[PDB]
RNA sequence: AUAUUGGCGAGAGACCGAUAGCGAACAAGUACAGUGAUGGAAAGAUGAAAAGAACUUUGAAAAGAGAGUGAAAAAGUACGUGAAAUUGUUGAAAGGGAAGGGCAUUUGAUCAGACA
RNA sequence: CGUGGAGGUCAGUGACGAAGCCUAGACCGUAAGGUCGGGUCGAACGGCCUCUAGUGCAGAUCUUGGUGGUAGUAGCAAAUAUUCAAAUGAGAACUUUGAAGACUGAAGUGGGGAAAGGUUCCACGUCAACAGCAGUUGGACGUGGGUUAGUCGAUCCUAAGAGAUGGGGAAGCUCCGUUUCAAAGGCCUGAUUUUAUGCAGGCCACCAUCGAAAGGGAAUCCGGUUAAGAUUCCGGAACCUGG
RNA sequence: AAACUUUCAACAACGGAUCUCUUGGUUCUCGCAUCGAUGAAGAACGCAGCGAAAUGCGAUACGUAAUGUGAAUUGCAGAAUUCCGUGAAUCAUCGAAUCUUUGAACGCACAUUGCGCCCCUUGGUAUUCCAGGGGGCAUGCCUGUUUGAGCGUCAUU
């Protein structure tokens, strides 16, 4: 997950499973102030849904982690 | 199946997180009369029916 | 840590004398199959080559 | 520790939502250490105050509502007895209580004495 | 002997519960008798034990012993006094578990409660 | 239980040679299949006979019998060399029957009434007792009938002005009423002359 | 040539599972389910089977709200809030 | 006034005591079998207290030999007591197509009683 | 005579060892059985007068559980076939790389999928059990990681057929019936300046719903990339439906 | 003679009998009447700092609030103020709340996490299109209201 931020230019989220790709795309906006391009999800395997975020190229992946702080 | 349904796919994310061996710290506790996993499931021997 | 690792090797020890290829072999005996024994084979069609 | 109850039921109903909000940020920051740390027991205590501060805006609304339905005959299904279903469906304490008016009559003139056997 | 209908004198209706009884019974249970020094000082026979309490053991192998209760146990109906311990081979120290029906406090720890027990419970204090 | 052995759907599987006739339990696969059921000789079948709640538990007797044996129950009380056959240390009392003056009946506390039962002459009677606590001999200790002893004196008395309370605690004694008067007191396990001691107003209503 | 070489042809699903019951008795054909009754509105049980009666009886599961009951009938179905006495 | 093997709360027994008693004292309507209706087991006990064997040395390791805990390892998580079938070592004895038994004694092993 | 309990008595026995179990050691009784010594053991149990029964086992092709003889025996013999050296390792006929040798021979032992299975796919750690020999290897064990779509499918339409409503039967759970002996339902503009919709006023007569991952069907391709995913991700280039 | 076969004892095995235990059953008696459209019983999936299960619980998820008791919980880690106190805990009680997707199951549908519609509202230059947030839309019957239908029928112009 590391490896899909630093080229990719994409976040990895995990996600309620009764949300879809409008809310996806709409919480990071506002939680983050930071638009986003596209959104994929799929099911885990676990049971949970997963949730790709492509952040647009203005708009950096790294120095958003680290406000969050996973690195 | 490779083309399955939600219902069946939700059953089979329950069925893969009890496939798991019995914690070790539950052996230490007071009164314990749990000492292996009695219901555990493996997909080579018995079928778990849909 | 070593001690609970002990205690899984002290209870494993009663499902390999009945030679359990894990844990969860559970495949259980029957004691008389029907099929066996229950007929009176004679003159005619039967139930096996 | 966390929040106790008592404290939050003499602030207003703006400042309510605004601790309610102010814990959710804390207990989206403590699930991102989680991965960091083998254990984090202090999630606990931020979990149980987003259900204490949930409690008080819930029960500040459901009086609200009981002061604008009372003094007034159907209030809501919700905010009635419970009791059970037969006795829901039941004869009230007036409506047994009636009698035919030619029963009042009766029992006036003629009730139940009271008496003894002894001289 | 027995003479109400509430009250059971059967033995497996007591036993079970016993050992299935709830922690707050069980404060009742690990009762602890007073010292003949607090005896005269109160006027009160027994008294549920508590963390703080300084208590002798009168019976047993550590009989003569002495010390503080470092936590009282209820998940085993013991109660775990410092300085009383088997060392191990291996240089670690055990506490001996001790039921409280043997211990015998010298000691009280009071609070606001524990005064207002003994008042309520014929007590003299001062 | 009436249904016990019978949570079965058992059937024969007819006559095979290396099988008996008794009827297997169908299915497979739980390890219980292929095993005899609703037979007394199989395991987890129903017993033989199973024995019914309207068993003739209780035996009606004959009224003027059971007034006749009252009667050789207590005049055997009196002869005192059935009493010593029977038990009851009674060897240092002079006369039998006993016959205490009726202050005993209005005595109110335990203290009290043990010492009226020393100074008549009781004492090692009452000392019979509590020497002789022992265990029950099998499993009717845990049948709520743990602890086992012998029987004491007992104290018939025609009022009750709290001689019952005294002598409630004090083991082995058993006071008495003169009307009632129970055979299953006066001889216990069918043996005559159990020691008795008796008050004086008790003892003229007997007429 | 009926035993098993004609066993290996066996793989088309007659039951799937039931919504009511959960237990894997749903006959698609025939659009219900052979062991909980479902979509009829009865639950199927009877007393020829009294195995399967105590299978499903009620107590048997969680009882989410009879569980709660009798403790409100000893108290006498109340209301309102304790008055710290 | 009467009925009641169900639900809830109680009290008791000349009852059964883990092949018994309900199918179930134990994570039992559970594991498992059947497409399905349904069928449906086995499984209790270290010690007062884990004080569950630190450390030493042989071994690739499991373990072994010592040491140690304990009142007791003839209680070491295969653990209260551990019977018989069946088996191992040692000791005695017999034996040409059986073995075992009855009456009677020899030889060999072994043993109680009484003599003040 | 013996067994499980019951009332009574022996102020019976017992942590200085109760019950049990073993005992080609002793004693009594014709016998059922009783008593004592020794060893093991660790908490309760007997004598005697009475009461009560779920009270005495060699068999029932008896029930459940356990173990023998046969016996280190029958056997592990279809599918052409294995060999040398080094590395790893306490240990290699079987693991790994290399050198040879052979086979399936495009209606295959190849490369993808539908039913079906459910994490077996991939990495790391590791060998008590399991792969009817072996084992350092595995579809086993322990811990983690992995499935990304406006275009591929489902969803949508109807087929043979399932099935409510209006109704009619049935003592009843439920049965027949599919447009029927039923008052079965909404569009299209206006005209407006209470602005929301009056009325303008026409047309329609059809009228549940479920039924195909192979029929019908709006629209995507190439080159890269992963330990494991791609017509789904990245880079590039297109098309379709509702606005 | 050894080996071997058989017999018995000693100690060691295989095996779980006996004896002693007991939070379980079993029958007998007494007291009481309380499930559900205010969504029951049942089911499915989810919840803990470290849990697979039993027990508990519903995105407020091994619990929130109110009250009583007044120092724990415990396998570990963690918290020391939370200890002469609006206050410990897997406690006890329980009168206030939440109550996921289902189920008589109720917008239609269901082998699908399918498909509509109405109102209130916020964003997208939008009464119409798309999306988010809140609230609704089953059938049978009764009483009442409102709008109607019929030369069934009466008066009136």
């Amino acid at each position: 997950a590391m490896k899909k931020v630093e080229d990719g230019n994409i976040l990895v989220f995990q996600v309620s499973m009764k949300a879809n790709k409008y809310q996806i795309k709409k919480a990071v906006k506002e939680l983050y102030e930071v638009d986003v391009l596209k959104v994929n999800t799929l099911v885990r395997p676990n049971g949970t849904k997963k949730a790709y975020v492509r952040l647009t190229a203005d708009y950096d992946a790294l120095d958003i982690a680290n406000r969050i702080g996973y690195i | 199946a490779a083309q399955k349904s939600f219902r069946i796919k939700q059953k089979m994310a329950k069925a893969k997180k009890q496939n798991r061996p019995l914690p070790q710290w539950i052996r230490l506790r007071t009164n314990n009369t749990i000492r292996y996993n009695a219901k555990r499931r493996n997909w080579r021997r018995t079928k778990m029916n849909i | 840590r070593s001690k609970a690792d002990r205690m899984a090797k002290m209870e494993r020890r009663e499902r390999n004398r009945h030679a359990k290829q894990g844990e969860s072999d559970r495949h259980n005996a029957v004691s008389l199959s029907k099929h066996l024994f229950s007929g009176k084979r004679g003159v005619g069609k039967t139930d096996f080559r | 520790a966390g929040v106790k109850a008592y404290e939050l039921r003499t602030k207003s109903k703006e400042q309510l939502a605004s601790q309610l909000v102010d814990l959710k940020k804390e207990l989206a920051e403590l699930k991102v250490q989680k991965l960091s740390r083998p254990s984090l027991p202090k999630i606990k205590t931020v979990r149980k105050s987003i259900a204490c501060v949930l409690t008080v805006i819930n029960e500040q609304q459901r009086e609200a509502v009981r002061q604008l339905y009372k003094g007034k005959k159907y209030q809501p299904k919700d905010l009635r007895a419970k009791k059970t279903r037969a006795l829901r469906r039941a004869l009230t304490k007036f409506e047994a209580s009636q009698v035919t008016e030619k029963q009042r009559k009766k029992q006036i003139a003629f009730p139940q004495r009271k008496y003894a056997i002894k001289a | 002997a027995k003479q109400s209908l509430d009250v059971s004198s059967d033995r497996r209706k007591a036993r079970k519960a016993y050992f299935t009884a709830p922690s707050s019974q069980r404060r009742v249970l690990l009762s602890a008798p007073l010292s003949k020094e607090l005896r005269a000082q109160y006027g009160i026979k027994a008294l549920p034990i508590r963390r703080d309490d300084e208590v002798l053991v009168v019976r047993g192998s550590k009989k003569g012993q002495e010390g503080k209760i470092s936590s009282v146990y209820r998940l085993k109906f013991a109660v775990q006094v410092d300085k009383v311990t088997k060392e191990k081979v291996n240089g670690a120290s055990v506490p001996i578990n001790l039921h409280p029906s043997k211990l015998v406090i010298t000691k009280l720890h009071l609070d606001k409660d524990r005064k207002a027990l003994i008042q309520r419970k014929g007590g003299k204090l001062e | 239980s009436e249904k016990a052995g019978h949570q079965t759907s058992a059937e024969s599987w007819g006559t095979g040679r290396a099988v008996a006739r008794i009827p297997r339990v169908g299915g497979g696969g739980t390890g219980r299949s292929g095993q005899g059921a609703f037979g007394n000789m199989c395991r987890g079948g129903r017993m033989f006979a199973p024995t019914k709640t309207w068993r003739k538990w209780n035996v009606k007797v004959n009224h003027n019998e059971k007034r006749y044996a009252t009667a050789s129950a207590i005049a055997a009380t009196a002869v005192a060399s059935l009493v010593l056959a029977r038990g009851h240390r009674v060897e240092k009392i002079p006369e039998i029957p006993l016959v205490v003056s009726t202050d005993l009946e209005s005595i109110q506390k335990t203290k009290e009434a043990v010492a009226a039962l020393k100074a008549v002459g009781a004492h090692s009677d009452l000392l019979k007792v509590l020497k002789s606590k022992k265990l029950r001999a099998g499993k009717g200790k845990y049948r709520n009938r743990r602890w086992t002893q012998r029987r004491g004196p007992l104290v018939v008395y025609a009022e009750d002005n709290g001689i019952v309370k005294a002598l409630r605690n004090v083991p082995g004694v058993e006071t008495a009423n003169v009307a009632s008067l129970n055979l299953l007191q006066l001889a216990p396990g069918a043996h005559l002359g159990r020691f008795v001691i008796w008050t004086e107003a008790a003892f003229t209503k007997l007429d | 040539g009926k035993g098993t070489p004609s066993f290996g042809k066996r793989h088309n699903k007659s039951h799937t599972l039931c919504n009511r019951c959960g237990r894997r008795s749903f006959h698609v054909q025939k659009k219900t389910c052979s062991s909980c009754g479902y979509p009829a509105a009865k639950t199927r049980s009877y007393n020829w089977g009294a195995k399967a009666k105590r299978r499903h009886t009620t107590g048997t599961g969680r009882m989410r709200y009879l569980k709660h009951v009798s403790r409100r009938f000893k108290n006498g179905f109340q209301t309102g809030s304790a008055s710290k006495a």
